[PDB]
RNA sequence: CUUGACUGCGAGACAGACACGUCGAGCAGGUACGAAAGUAGGUCUUAGUGAUCCGGUGGUUCUGUAUGGAAGGGCCAUCG
RNA sequence: AGCCUGCUUGUGUAGGAUAGGUGGGAGGCUUUGAAGCGUGGACGCCAGUUCGCGUGGAGCCAUCCUUGAAAUACCACCCUGGCAUGCUUGAGGUUCUAACUCUGGUCCGUAAUCCGGAUCGAGGACAGUGUAUGGUGGGCAGUUUGACUGGGGCGGUCUCC
RNA sequence: AUUAAAAACACAGCACUCUGCAAACACGAAAGUGGACGUAUAGGGUGUGACGCCUGCCCGGUGCCGGAAGGUUAAUUGAUG
RNA sequence: AAUGGGUCAGCGACUUAUAUUCAGUGGCAAGCUUAACCGUAUAGGGUAGGCGUAGCGAAAGCGAGUCUUAAUAGGGCGUAGUCGCUGGGUAUAGACCCGAAACCGGGCGAUCUAUCCAUGAGCAGGUUGAAGGUUAGGUAACACUGACUGGAGGACCGAACCCACUCCCGUUGAAAAGGUAGGGGAUGACUUGUGGAUCGGAGUGAAAGGCUAAUCAAGCUCGGAGAUAGCUGGUUCUC
RNA sequence: CCAUAGGUGCAAGAGGCGAACCAGGGGAACUGAAACAUCUAAGUACCCUGAGGAAAAGAAAUCAACCGAGAUUCCCUUAG
């Protein structure tokens, strides 16, 4: 149905036309600008901006690169309590750690997530579900020290 | 009441039949349901609520080509 | 020994509100006995049963919605 | 569960083995079948079989050599145990957010917190709602429940000889 | 209300059961409102009726609750003839 | 000694329309007649259509005959009308007239009564005397005793006030539910003034099937509606 | 952040009433069937919404049989 625009999910390309479900276009990549519905009409100005589409298939992966280097440095120091007793008895964070991932890691903030596994238990380096794509996550590394 | 902004389904009437034909009255409703739609002109979600056939209509045409004889109707989206 | 517990009929009557009912010479088809006249259209007689509409099954050119066929009717035989 | 492909698998009387087979092939010359002892593999209606040949580039099952209901060695078609991976598809399980949901929080319209809109928080392909179908349903409604009869109720009787 | 003032109905007290909050439940075609600006020491329903001594056996019938192994069982698919 | 009627005077019950059958009297006659509609319009035109002159058969079909049948045999059926007019019938419409209990559809009503809501005020007088508190004893202390106070109550007698247990009178009442004597409650699950809320298979109800404007096992009013009545009553001048 | 919601200022129109008629939305029961559930009564009574002096309907993806007829609306027959 839809003309691809994207290359880094996990059926995407550079010019493929793909048949999918009407929710999973309708919903999710449209509104975006991900992708856009085969037409005749101006199929002209499509082969046009071919060239500005591989120009922009070699400027997303070039800012990735200078990205990655500051993600997974590990030098958030949360200020959580509980500092030499055992019991748990530290601020977790659901709404505040987006804003700790943000000050000096990537700045986009949304969390819509659909978690039983939270909170934290006792003092210790644990993983906290954090927004990273948009049909898949993993858990992000979280620092838990005294204050 | 329960009509579409796009198709003009209302509701109609009609039996309810048994198995010795007693006739007995009730309402064919349309399904309907809220959804947003995204535009770009206006770059912003419009709430409208639609049938399953007025659906498959917006994916005939898109958004605008529906939004405009809409007004030019003279509704409120 | 056998299949007359036959097929097409039936002048006449008896009964009887009607619908149903009972007896039947004789004629034509094809038969079983008997040497042959002849006798056989169930059992000595009188009880043993239920209309119409439905639908089901065998025969049927008689119809068969432009035409050629079919479906569905119709008539005959028979089942709940 | 259909599909594909190449398909390499095919063990009873008995042949040296082993029969799903129908046509070419009489033998088969790519290290000839290298043999031959024994090398592992997986293997087995089991010692039955395929592939490495340890050596080393070394003759073999025999092409009826047999026998066996059909003979090998070779090329062809398909199928099977399944081998894999695909192609599609059902049914179940987990997770994710972007649909829908919030009789949550704080801004805005607003001097109102009804109703919208913006943003975070929760749930999340469930809930809910259309339409088709099962079940329960005196909650509710339209109705039915005979006659003769020494009063009618009880009992007896409704057709034929 | 206008032939029946009671032994009838109520009752404080007792037990059973359903309801974890956008609650069970009721009125509403629906929006919503009561419940309740309350939160299981609460809120609905059913019986018995202060107090005292007590409340026996029967789970076959009917209803509710619990369990899935197996049987039958709806549209929906449509092989085959 | 079954029904009905006080007498008089007025009104008060077999009709109409469209189809069709039989008789009476008429027109043309193997033929008779037009409906709409035209029209100087009760004339004239208009013969579309109907009934007849030929039947038998379920049908094709064949015809003074045809069907059944193997039938050529038997047997069944078959070999002067039409359009008016006036009468007797019949069909469909309220169909000779009067008469139900009920059912359904839009409304009006909680100024009475049944519960609830907001804001008000009403209850002469006279008794009883709980808890508590004070102080005196008391006790390791708390218990516990006395005295003084104190003023609780769906408490007690009793009038306004609300209610209705008995007798008699009344029954065409003074009154479509009273009266005169006696009764029960009378500081509360009270009585009541003003203003509002809930309604017809629907409300309210300490529950009697009670009340919702002298009407209630589902009001009142206007429509469907001249409801339906194998049932009662009545039906008019002479020979 | 842009700029939509929102808010004012002006212009033009509508609202209500009326006996029947017309087209749509919703739609009973008594009664017939000598009972009564299908069916009738009847898409009738009533209740809403429109418009007009009338409305609606109309210019063939229609009917006929191998012949042909050419928009709709209304009366008379086919025909109970």
């Amino acid at each position: 149905e839809v003309i691809l625009l994207e290359k880094v999910a996990n059926l995407g390309n550079l010019g493929d036309k793909v048949n999918i479900k009407g929710g999973y276009a309708r919903n999710f990549l449209l509104p975006q600008g991900k992708a856009t519905v085969a037409t005749a009409e101006n199929v002209a100005a499509f082969e046009a901006r071919r060239a500005e589409l591989e120009k922009a298939a070699a400027e997303k992966k070039a800012a990735a690169e200078a990205r990655a280097a500051q993600l997974s440095e590990l030098v958030v120091t949360l200020g959580a309590h509980a500092g030499d007793e055992g019991k748990l008895f530290g601020s977790i964070g659901t709404r505040d750690i987006a804003e700790a991932v943000s000050a000096a890691g990537y700045p986009l903030e949304k969390a819509e997530v659909r978690l039983p596994n939270g909170a934290l238990r006792n003092t210790g380096e644990f993983d906290v579900a954090v927004h990273l794509h948009t049909d898949v996550e993993t858990t992000l590394k979280l620092i838990i020290v005294a204050e | 009441s329960r009509v579409c902004q796009v198709t003009g389904k209302g509701p109609v009437t009609g039996n309810n039949i048994s198995h010795a034909h007693n006739k007995t009255r009730r309402r064919f409703l349309p399904n309907l349901q809220h959804h947003r739609f995204w535009v770009e002109s206006e770059k912003r979600f419009v709430r409208l609520r639609v049938s399953a056939k007025g659906m498959r209509i917006i994916d005939k045409r898109g958004i605008e080509a529906v939004l405009a004889d809409l007004r030019a109707r003279g509704e409120k989206f």
